[PDB]
Order: structure tokens, then sequence, then C-alpha cells
């Protein structure tokens, strides 16, 4: 039931991109999307749009000590800007 | 016997004010650097 709920509320039409690359024609692909991919959901089924709140970055530290492994993996990160912020480049 | 008495008491007053300023501040830096560790949470995952 929870898989059916997830499929209902997270597989809607405005959150989907049908992308083609290579030996394709855009008009033929548009006709095929108008034929098969017409009326995917279009309905939120509760009139409740699901969104994304921001996520708080936390300067913290996790150490999993297990001396039986031969090698150690360490990752150090800081908070990044995001997708649309141009200084990414 | 104590020609330095008034100067000693003035230096003592300045010392009392000065240490009353700097004991909480040095304690605050110590609590900063050691509250790195005093909120540390440890867990155990034995494979059984
Ligand atoms: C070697 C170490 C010896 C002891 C170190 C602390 C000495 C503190 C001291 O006596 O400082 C004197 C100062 C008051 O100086 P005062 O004579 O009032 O005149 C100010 C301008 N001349 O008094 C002060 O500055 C206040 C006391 C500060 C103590 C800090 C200790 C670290």
């Amino acid at each position: 039931t929870d898989l059916t709920d997830y499929l209902n509320r997270h597989y809607k039409a405005p959150r989907m991109v049908l992308a083609a690359a290579g030996g394709v024609e855009h008009q033929q692909l548009l006709d095929l999307a108008q034929k098969h991919l017409s009326s995917v959901s279009r309905v939120y089924e509760e009139d409740a749009v699901p969104g994304l709140t921001p996520c708080r970055f936390t300067g913290s530290e996790i150490r999993h000590r297990d001396d039986a492994l031969p090698l150690a993996h360490v990752a150090i990160a800081v908070e990044g800007p995001g997708w649309a912020n141009p200084d990414n480049v | 016997s104590e020609p330095e008495h008034d100067h000693r008491k003035r230096m003592g007053l300045k010392m009392l004010l000065m240490m009353g300023l700097l004991l909480p501040l040095t304690y605050a830096m110590k609590r900063h650097k050691w509250s790195v560790l005093k909120s540390r949470k440890l867990a155990y995952r034995p494979p059984k």
C-alpha cells in the first residue's frame, strides 16, 4: 500500500522528462509521447503539492572504528552552494 | 613598615576586577573546546 501511495504521489506528469539522444527525430518522439505518455497522472489525488524544504548543514564528525580492515577511508566536506548558484563552475 | 600599602591595595582591586573578567572568559573557551567532546555519543555494533 505504501508503494502504491509512493507511485501515486511521486510519479506525476509535471515531474517527468522524456529525454532522447542520438539518431532521433523530435517530431516523431513528440508524436510518440502524445500517443503513449498522454495522461500519465496530471492529478495530485489530494490537492496537496509535495515540496522540498531546505536541509540544514551540520558541521559534525562520524568515526566508525574497525581495526580489522587493512585500509582507512576518510572524507572531509563543507557545504556546497547548490545547482543554480553559478560559482559551482 | 608598609610604605607600599595603598599601592598594594590598588593593585589588588585591579587584580580582583581583572580576574573577575577573565575567569568566566577562559572558562568559556575551555567549555567550547571541551564541549567538542562532552557531547560525544558512542555506540557499539557487534556482529553477534
